[PDB]
């Protein structure tokens, strides 16, 4: 049934975007909403279509000059605040670019600026010869002709190549309307431009990533280790040529489908490249995944070598998670597909409960998935805003919760501990090993001695103020049993800090192989 | 003084005008914004606020869309208002702050303002105190410096009501931390000075409470800003900052404004002290002699050691990056580049920067620059010790391994920035030694003459 | 009714190849699907004649493979009853997935 | 100082009919007029200046930017002493005029262009009202009364009603008002008789008739008013008399725009 | 496909010339015709359809969404099957009109609205082009020449000129063409004279004369337009001379424009 807040029943548009599941009941009986207008004032999370196109879809790509036709203050807005790295030794975190509109061009028009503005950033950085131009709020308004001006500059400079974005803030209710533009506008101008050098046997396109922390590099590892060919990714550790290379893949692994469908979709329409939805996230999905894959190839021998020894060396260690996290309580609240990626995964092998999750941009795709993955009585919320996530920790009684930074730094201030969904906190969280990671960042976070000692009230009379210390073990160990505690295959994570230096010097060293091989 | 060459940017040093409204905004009791615009508008804000203080801060949006744009988004304005007063009852000042977007279609959001307290408010909040304002921040124009500035101005003139004189001054603290308040407070508190301070930002650092949640907020209230037009004086320490609602002050109800200095340092601590002194005419006790002398003694303990023919470039705030560099010089510091980051015309008039061109002589100064101005200069042959500046400019310190101290907004990189004063004389000798002892941590990482560290 | 349960249960809690973007191709992902998960229960090898059939036949390979795990009774019927109950479970996916959808998305023409 | 913006459909005569009103105004009533004129393409002022002025704000913020824009660079006197300015702006396809009349309006109230002794403060407005920044004359503090300026033709007269829509909804938040419609003639069939009915049917006047005639277009080709080209002539008696009507007007009212079906109902009577 | 945008001074007959020139082709010289009202408030359709359109572009992705627009919702069929969209906007004085011609015609194309079998396609754009918005339909893939329509009046002539200052930028950028220059007679003493002048100076030519005819205006009462109304009325058969030069068109050019020194000399012969 709809579930209705108490902080919102002065606006009765909120009720049809939450409900709570109920025994008997399926998809075809109640849904949330979604993809629709926010309400105004009401402090929801929702994010622009500048911020879908430019700062999710976009930045990820390694080679690129991004650059945003705009004044200052949305580029500033989005720098250094994402996580998704590169082998390009990070020049997407570390430059981002502006014209930097003024009173006098939004007047008389920006469009000389901004072919001033290009032709300055190709030459401050002559080792990039790619560039893509983002329309924001300002410039959409005002009609200037990017694409002109991109036509413009290519010719006169004869050796670059740019993409036009045309993706300002307002244009849509969220993120969502900027996935949708940044995938059509690829594939329509860039797709199918550029013709791979080398094609090997298994070829797919890996969709939908954006290498949070090392994400892609964590599943470029695998499909290395089962023989495939990446010839491109989209977007996270991407490099602008090779995804211009799209429509030569046998196979399109989609991961994120609320960003990439569509880019998915109209592959699949045109080239006829099948579209094969993957999880990443999980033991059992993940290898589920790998397993499809290696067997639209036929090589599915490889794909239970690497399972197998993936099981044998990161089970035990997720175990000793798992065993100390059952029954606890964690609301889901990411913006868009992590929120169905992980709601079943957790609660089988981790041993939590999830008890409600939400999606800030996501359409009735995502709740529908959501929804099927959650168990009874979870609450599922399209749209939250702040007073109804107070309402729902106070109804739910969270242990943990999964959200953003700012939105966790909120809840802390509830007693509630948060792990950043978005960012990660110890990342990557994709892989076998990267779920022994998520494991032990809940298990830090739930079972702090600090979470105590801040719930004590050291001004009560008879106040159990205590000296020494403790540990997370220590608190944790008293939620287990004799056999579980004193188990001798059981054992806490033993991993690096950074877990893809190593991984990711195992990439580039299959790489010099590839090539030395291909080029005798 | 070199203005930028290049007309685009590459690595903005500062956001836009709204974002420094609504950072003035969230320092006021009992006061929740709403951005006018698209949603990044806001959220971005919310998350740059977020980066420096780790706190959460309600500001709201009207959320433009394409509809919105294309016929007017007047409506969405009047809808969070209802919205946001029915939602949140304890909320007292709603001010309306447009974007760029609102700002090119016009939307006429004074006129509303009238609409809404003839209709709406007396109609379905009646009995409630509520007061709207607009503060008009067309991204394309300043900076969120001026943003800031103008929100400031604004908020004192919707609220200052002449009254019964009062012995208070006003101190316009300008856009600095809740340590630099705090050292401010405790300066005026020695002196036996009451003042109305804009803005309380202490309680922006809140705390962890066993039981009664506590949420981070401003503290300056409707009656500090009602009671500004009764002062004896105004002491604005930001002229790019504060100077405009002191203007108004001294125009409208003929409050003497005295304009800077900011306090960075001891000598321009010793300077604002006796603006105070005269303003109130209150004596410069013994004690703040006394802690004057404790930062000197610091002070003393590296200065011509360590400190003294140190290159340093600085970029911060204008009047903090203005302040820090004359410190710089008084430490005996060779301050290389001093990077202003955004287009106002009155750098060149300033008198504190007339004065750095004319005594300090390896020093250029760039106006309206980006970090491409530090990072392209360093590429060129720039050789620095140290860097002063905020957390966006961390690469540039990482990749060419120059040291800096994390000053100004934002500071996300470091922790508990925010807790500590750059003004003052606690915050003189808290620069001072986090300038050595960032300078000790790098000796130590490049093998730099580290055994030196030893009978200093 | 005791057969679908579990069937339609583990799709729904497990599987992401029936939340298509489009009706349409909704249709054609549960029908290559589950006709080609039949096959495999019935003993059949299925035939491709389309890359997309091939990818319909991975979906069907773990799907099976989780259905003969789990659900031992399906290893016991024949291949009439089998068929019957694939028909009925073909039906309930199509019914929840797009027939009696409340997802709205579902009918816009563009990707 | 009464401040006036005229609106109407694109072509109408309304900085013709300004600028003659203005130069009648100053001539045969000795009143003191100011004209801004609020079009991009910066004509509105070219028959009291006897040609196009070269200074406009928008230019001057362009080149100096705009703490440098002073009362004294693009402020110009014509005929009769009338102060004039152009708010400039960007050639047709580029750019944003609403922003630069905002940004004009703004600059001209900061330096104190419009003077305390003025009688009349027009702000002529281009006809195709496609933002807010072109409603800026009709915010508070800026002209309290507009003018329409229309004729027989129904396109017009749909232009006039489509403008008097937007007006409503600024008579609610600022207290604008309508003073009147203002005719000028195109030599339609019936069309006083269209004219009466549709300023009655939404609740104002035809404040003045203003005939039909070629002089106008002479003393346009010669870059002056007919007031300065021929006092005496009977155009320049039509200014004069709607010159008198603006000075002597009381009626200013919130308009009731018609419904479409309306309108269409009314235009019947005139196709025959 | 012939795509032509019409562009001109304020109410300069824009509209009513547009409209009355395609129902010429459809109905004398068998052609397919679609008509896209760049205006936003939305009259560049009404003798068409016979009648204001009550869907417009952005009145359906304000109800709808634009993922709901529909080259079925908003493209109605007129006069002889003219096909016509309307972009809409907003009313007077709020919102940009501007943006909403680029979303309206950015949807049209992602919906291919405009068939490969349409013989002409014609944007009939406002008068006052103040942003670039109102030039997206000379951008490339759209309107590759232009007519401007204007009229013996100088001030129809000085924006004719000021849009041919604008138009540089277009043919340059998408190589757009004007066409020639279509007089919309207003009975100017001098007016054939004057406009072959005009059209000289510029490297251009006068494509056809329109009289000013009141059928015209008994046509636009009844909601249709002179070959609906009266086939062989002769202000019809001026529209089916105009049609077939537009038809039979070759002379395609960048118009020099005009300094103001330049067009002040050229007037002097008609002020007398
Ligand atoms: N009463 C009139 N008689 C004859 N021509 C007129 C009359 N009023 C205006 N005109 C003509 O109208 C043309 C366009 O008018 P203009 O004032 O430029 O329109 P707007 O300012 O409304 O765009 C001018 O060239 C002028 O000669
Ligand atoms: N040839 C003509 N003869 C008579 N009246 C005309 C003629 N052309 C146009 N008109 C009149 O011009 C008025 C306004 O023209 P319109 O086409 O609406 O202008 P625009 O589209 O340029 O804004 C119409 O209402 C019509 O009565
Ligand atoms: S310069 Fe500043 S932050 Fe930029 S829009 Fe303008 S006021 Fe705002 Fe906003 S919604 Fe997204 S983030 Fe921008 S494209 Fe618009
Ligand atoms: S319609 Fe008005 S606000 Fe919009 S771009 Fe054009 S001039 Fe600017
Ligand atoms: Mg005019
Ligand atoms: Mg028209």
């Amino acid at each position: 049934p709809y579930h209705e807040f108490e902080v919102s029943k002065c606006i009765p548009e909120r009720r049809e975007h939450a409900v709570m599941k109920a025994a008997g009941e399926d998809l075809t009986s109640c849904l949330p909403k979604g993809y629709l207008n926010t309400i105004p004032g009401t402090i929801s999370e929702r994010g622009c279509a500048y911020c879908g196109a430019k700062h999710v879809i976009g930045t990820p790509m390694k080679d690129v000059i991004h650059i945003s036709h705009g004044p200052n203050g949305c580029t500033y807005d989005t720098w250094q605040t994402k996580r998704y790295i590169s082998d390009n030794d990070n020049f997407q975190l570390k430059y981002t670019f502006a014209t930097d509109v003024k009173e006098k061009h939004v007047v008389f028009g920006a469009e000389g600026l901004l072919k001033k503005s290009m032709h300055e950033a190709f030459d401050a950085f002559p080792n990039i010869k790619r560039m893509t131009v983002y329309q924001t709020c300002t410039t959409a308004l005002i009609g200037d002709d990017v694409d002109a001006i991109a036509k413009e500059v290519m010719e006169e400079r004869g050796d670059v190549d740019v993409f036009v974005c045309n993706s300002p803030g307002f244009a849509g209710p969220s993120q969502s309307g900027g996935h949708h533009k940044i995938n059509i506008a690829w594939l329509n101008q860039k797709v199918g431009t550029v013709e791979p050098d080398y094609l090997g046997e298994h070829v797919i396109n890996y969709v939908g990533e954006y290498n949070i922390q090392g994400d892609q590099e964590v599943m470029i590892d695998y499909f290395n280790r089962m023989g495939i060919q990446v010839l491109s990714t989209f977007t996270g550790n991407g490099s602008y040529d090779s995804l211009r290379m799209m429509h030569r893949a046998h196979l399109n692994v989609l991961e994120c489908a609320r960003s990439a469908e569509y880019i998915c979709d109209e592959l699949r329409a045109r080239y006829g490249i099948p579209r094969l939805d993957i999880d990443g996230f999980g033991f059992e999905p993940l290898a589920n995944s790998l397993r499809k894959v290696a067997l639209f190839f036929g090589i599915e021998d490889k794909a239970e070598a690497i399972i197998a020894e993936e099981y044998a060396k990161w089970k035990p260690q997720l175990d000793w998670y798992k065993e100390r996290l059952k029954g606890k309580k964690v609301c889901l609240w990411p913006g868009g597909s992590k929120l169905w990626h992980w709601a079943h995964a957790i609660e089988e092998e981790m041993g939590l409960k999830v008890v409600s999750v939400y999606t800030k941009f996501g359409h009735q795709g995502d709740m529908e998935k959501g929804v099927s993955r959650c168990g009874e009585g979870a609450l599922a919320i399209d749209d939250p805003n702040e007073l109804e996530s107070v309402e729902a920790i106070e109804m739910l009684k969270p242990d943990i919760i999964f959200t953003g930074k700012r939105p966790g730094e909120f809840v802390k201030k509830h007693g509630v501990p948060y792990l950043n969904a978005h960012a990660y906190h110890n990342g990557p969280y994709k892989g076998f090993e990267g779920w022994v990671r998520f494991a032990r960042d809940i298990y830090n976070a739930i079972y702090s001695p600090m979470r105590q000692l801040a719930a004590l009230d050291i001004s009560a009379p008879d106040a159990a103020i205590t000296s020494g210390f403790r540990t997370a073990k220590m608190n944790a160990d008293l939620t287990v049993s004799d056999e579980v505690k004193f188990s001798e295959v059981l054992h806490e994570y033993t991993g690096k800090y950074d877990s893809i230096a190593e991984i990711r010097a195992r990439n580039q060293a299959y790489a010099a192989e590839q090539k030395a091989l291909r080029d005798a | 003084v070199t203005q930028k060459a290049r007309e685009g940017t590459i690595n903005p040093i500062f956001t836009c005008q709204p974002a420094g409204a609504q950072f003035a905004s969230i320092g006021i009791k009992d006061c929740i914004g709403i951005v006018h615009g698209g949603q990044g508008c806001v959220m971005f804000v919310r998350l740059l606020i977020s980066q420096h203080m780790k706190e959460s801060f309600e500001i709201a949006s009207s959320s433009v869309h394409e509809d919105g744009a294309v016929f007017g988004a007047l409506d969405r304005v009047e809808t969070a208002v209802e919205v946001l007063l029915t939602r949140y009852p304890d909320v007292k000042v709603v001010p309306i702050i447009t974007t760029c977007s609102t700002e090119i279609i016009g939307d006429d959001v004074d006129g509303l303002l009238s609409k809404l307290e003839d209709e709406l408010l007396p109609t379905k909040f009646p009995g409630r105190e509520v007061h709207l304002l607009t503060v008009h921040c067309p991204s394309f124009v300043g900076s969120m410096i001026t943003g800031y500035d103008k929100a400031v101005h604004d908020f004192v003139k919707k609220f200052a009501t002449k009254d019964e004189p009062s012995d208070k001054i006003n101190l316009i603290t300008g856009w600095v931390n809740p340590g630099d308040v705090k050292e401010l407070k405790h300066l005026l508190e020695v002196m036996e000075v009451k003042a109305n301070v804009l803005f309380e930002v202490e309680s922006f650092d809140s705390p962890l409470m066993p039981d009664l949640e506590h949420h981070s907020h401003g503290s300056t209230t409707i009656e500090d800003l009602r009671d500004t037009a009764n002062a004896k004086g105004t002491i604005a320490l930001n002229r790019y900052e504060g100077m405009k609602a002191a203007d108004y002050l001294k125009k409208k109800f003929k409050v003497p404004a005295v304009i800077g200095p900011t306090p960075v340092g001891i000598r321009n601590t010793d300077a604002f002290l006796k603006a105070v002194s005269e303003m109130t005419g209150q004596p410069i006790p013994a004690q703040l002699v006394k802690e004057r002398g404790l930062a000197l003694d610091a002070i003393a303990d590296i200065g011509h050691m360590f400190l003294a023919d140190k290159r340093v470039a600085i970029y911060a705030n204008p009047d903090l990056a203005i302040g820090l560099t004359e410190f710089c010089l008084d430490l005996e510091m060779k301050p290389k580049l001093l990077l202003l980051g955004d287009d106002n015309s009155g750098y060149v008039k300033d008198p504190r920067v007339l004065a750095l061109q004319e005594n300090a002589p390896d020093l250029e100064i760039v106006t309206n620059a980006d970090f491409w101005d530090l990072e392209s200069r360093i590429q060129q042959g720039l050789e620095l010790d140290l860097i002063l500046g905020h957390s966006k400019g961390r690469f540039i310190s990482i990749d060419y391994k120059v040291p800096m101290v994390r000053v100004g907004f934002p500071t996300y990189d470091r922790a508990g920035m925010y807790r500590h004063p750059v003004l003052g004389y606690g915050g003189a000798m808290f620069l001072a030694e986090t300038m050595a002892n960032t300078l000790f941590a790098d000796m130590e990482a490049k093998k730099n003459k580290e055994w030196i560290l030893n009978v200093w | 009714s005791e057969k679908l349960d579990p069937l339609v249960d583990y799709i729904m809690k497990n599987c992401l190849w029936q939340f298509n973007s489009r009706g349409w191709d909704r249709l054609k992902q549960n029908a290559g699907i589950l006709s080609q998960t039949c096959e495999i229960l019935c003993g059949e090898e299925p035939v491709h004649e389309t890359a997309m059939d091939r990818c319909y036949w991975v979906d069907a390979v773990i799907l099976s493979r989780a259905y003969k795990a789990r659900f031992p009774w399906l290893m016991a019927m024949t291949k009439p009853e089998i068929k019957s109950l694939f028909k009925a479970l073909h039906e309930k996916i199509d019914h929840l997935t797009v027939h009696g959808s409340l997802n709205t998305e579902l009918t816009v023409p563009h990707y | 100082t009464r401040k006036i913006a005229i609106y109407g459909k694109g072509g109408i005569g309304k900085s013709t009919t300004t600028q003659n009103t203005a130069a009648a105004l100053a001539f045969f009533h000795e009143k003191n007029v100011f004209i801004h004129g609020c079009d991009p393409k910066a004509d509105s002022t070219r028959l009291i200046l006897g040609g196009l002025p070269q200074q406009t704000v928008m230019d001057t913020l362009r080149i100096e930017g705009a703490e440098r824009v002073t009362v004294d660079k693009v402020v110009k006197t014509g005929f009769k002493d009338i102060r004039c300015v152009e708010s400039g702006g960007p050639e047709p396809g580029v750019g944003c005029a609403g922003r630069g009349v905002i940004t004009a309006i703004d600059l001209m109230e900061e330096n104190e262009a419009y003077s305390e002794d003025l009688d009349f403060l027009f702000f002529d407005v281009l006809g195709d009202v496609v933002c807010g920044g072109f409603a800026m004359p009709i915010r508070d503090g800026k002209a309290e009364e507009v003018y329409i300026v229309a004729s027989g033709e129904m396109m017009a007269i749909y232009a006039a009603n489509n403008i008097c829509k937007g007006l409503a909804k600024y008579a609610r938040q600022s207290g604008v008002r309508l003073g009147g419609i203002i005719c000028n003639s195109r030599n339609v069939d019936g069309e006083k008789e269209f004219l009466e009915e549709f300023t009655k049917a939404i609740g104002t006047k035809m404040i003045h008739f203003v005939p039909r005639d070629n002089i106008v277009q002479k003393a346009e080709f010669n870059k002056q008013t007919v007031t300065e080209f021929q006092p005496e002539a009977n155009q320049a008696q039509e200014y004069r008399e709607l010159g008198r009507k603006i000075i002597e007007n009381e009626d200013f009212v919130i308009p009731k725009p018609l419904a479409m079906d309306e309108l269409e109902a009314m235009v019947v009577k005139y196709g025959l």
